[PDB]
């Protein structure tokens, strides 16, 4: 093991939990020096996924919003990797749900790359932005729908995410399914409201990037919208 | 290159590579730079082997951003 300099933070990451009490209960500061990742005991628990060093940090009081160099806060983390319980556990406690790193991403964006539905939903439930721009004007959305997260794109649309939000590349998440093969993403996302009609930078719209078929199939969709709704 | 290969392309090599449970390739994966795939391994084998200047046994998001950086221009 041996990820941090900080011996404590070591122990937080192996899971060493009965060391990590007895040293921090003898000097209370060491819960909340920061290593030369500027990480503490906190996120490296998260990062490692175990539940009860998180608890006993938690019950310390210790901070939950802090982040490290690279702008990741324990929420972050423990979304990204999969912590149901700890993202649970961090959110009771005040995590700030719109916290964003280094890459101008939020909890949000790698719960919805990684297919984690149920943290997208407790963080939606807390009040996570689904329209939040990463640095790259990317979108939770444009992550799920690029890589064929299905049911990640109806938890988001069902918390009112826009469907037409343009990255950087002037590409809309249907683009991006479109671009990808993502058809049952492309066609949830028509059925929703995507614009068939919008060109990315490269003066394209999603059909003209769609292969044939699908093309197709959007554009019939397209109408039948535009002719109800 | 085509976005879907790029994953392919990390997700196939990081594959025996132990990466920290919350590192997301698709904060790359996603950029717009047109790199190969022989920049692919390129950043992936970096990454691995700046285990070791801070030296830690499992690779963490910030050997990523240091490998991609460098490696891409």
């Amino acid at each position: 093991g041996c990820v941090s300099n900080i011996m404590i933070c070591n122990l937080a990451y192996s899971g060493k939990l009965d060391e990590l009490k007895e040293r921090i209960l003898a000097d209370k500061s060491l819960a909340t020096r920061t290593d030369q990742d500027s990480r503490t005991a906190l996120h490296w628990a998260c990062s490692a996924g175990h539940t009860e060093i998180v608890e006993f940090l938690l019950q310390l009081g210790v901070p939950v919003n802090d982040k490290d160099d690279a702008g990741w806060s324990p929420l972050h983390i423990a979304a990204s990797a999969g912590f149901d319980e700890i993202v649970k556990a961090l959110l009771v406690k005040g995590a700030h749900v719109n916290a964003v790193n280094q890459n101008g991403c939020t909890p949000l964006h790698y719960a919805a790359s990684k297919n984690r539905h149920e943290i997208a939903v407790m963080l939606l439930e807390g009040g996570a932005n689904p329209d939040a721009k990463d640095h790259y004007d990317a979108t939770a959305m444009h992550r799920a729908a690029a890589k064929g997260n299905l049911k990640m794109v109806h938890i988001l649309l069902f918390y009112k995410a826009s469907t037409n939000i343009q990255d950087t590349e002037g590409n809309t998440p249907l683009h991006l399914a479109c671009d990808e093969e993502r058809v049952e993403e492309a066609k949830f996302l028509v059925t929703q409201g995507a614009s068939i009609y919008i060109e990315n930078k490269e003066e394209k719209t999603p059909l003209q990037v769609a292969k044939g078929g699908l093309g197709l199939i959007l554009k019939r969709l397209a109408e039948g919208e535009e002719a109800s709704m | 290159m085509d976005r879907r290969q790029k994953r392919l392309i990390f997700s196939t090599i990081t594959s025996k590579m132990n990466l920290s449970e919350e590192v997301d390739l698709e904060d790359y994966v996603a950029r717009p730079d047109k790199i190969s795939g022989a920049d692919i391994n390129s950043i992936c084998q970096e990454s691995g082997m700046l285990a070791v200047r801070e030296n830690r046994y499992i690779v963490l998001a910030k050997d990523f951003e240091k490998a991609y950086k460098t490696v891409i221009k």
